[PDB]
């Protein structure tokens, strides 16, 4: 459970590249293409089919880092429109995480943010090179 | 932030 293993990245009994980041699988065979963290090739496959999927509002149809998620926060950035669950926000960012962003009006993603590192959400300074490796 | 349930 991916709970307890982020639990174990805080407190350093843990590093973030050895979990799959996106499920909690120890199984970690590659790194996760946009954030710092490990990913099992269950999520790969997930990502390949999920990944800039799109609803009819003219946003993500699913969680950026976990591909999946029940309720999501969506980018206001119109260059980006993706989305993040509660879920890994507040797992990942931290408690209370999401209600925060929640009530910020405009709000700008993790993939957006200048700073790039949200608590223990670090975004990748090469994300974009990663993604279209994961690609091809 | 916007938030929806996803599909
Ligand atoms: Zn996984
Ligand atoms: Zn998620
Ligand atoms: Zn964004």
């Amino acid at each position: 459970s991916r709970e307890r293993l982020v639990y174990e990245v805080r407190q350093k009994c843990r590093n973030i590249e050895d979990i799959c980041i996106s499920c909690g699988s120890l199984n970690v065979t590659l790194e996760h293409p946009l954030f710092v963290g490990g990913m099992c090739q269950n999520c790969k496959n997930c990502f390949l089919e999920c990944a800039y999927q799109y609803d009819d509002d003219g946003y993500q149809s699913y969680c950026t880092i976990c591909c999946g998620g029940r309720e999501v926060l969506m980018c206001d950035n119109n260059n980006c429109c993706r989305c993040f669950c509660v879920e890994c926000v507040d797992l990942l960012v931290g408690p209370g995480a999401a209600q925060a962003a929640i009530k910020e009006d405009p709000w700008n993603c993790y993939m957006c943010g200048h700073k790039g590192t949200y608590g223990l959400l670090r975004r990748r300074e090469d994300w974009p090179s990663r993604l279209q490796m994961f690609f091809a | 932030a916007r938030t929806k349930q996803t599909a």
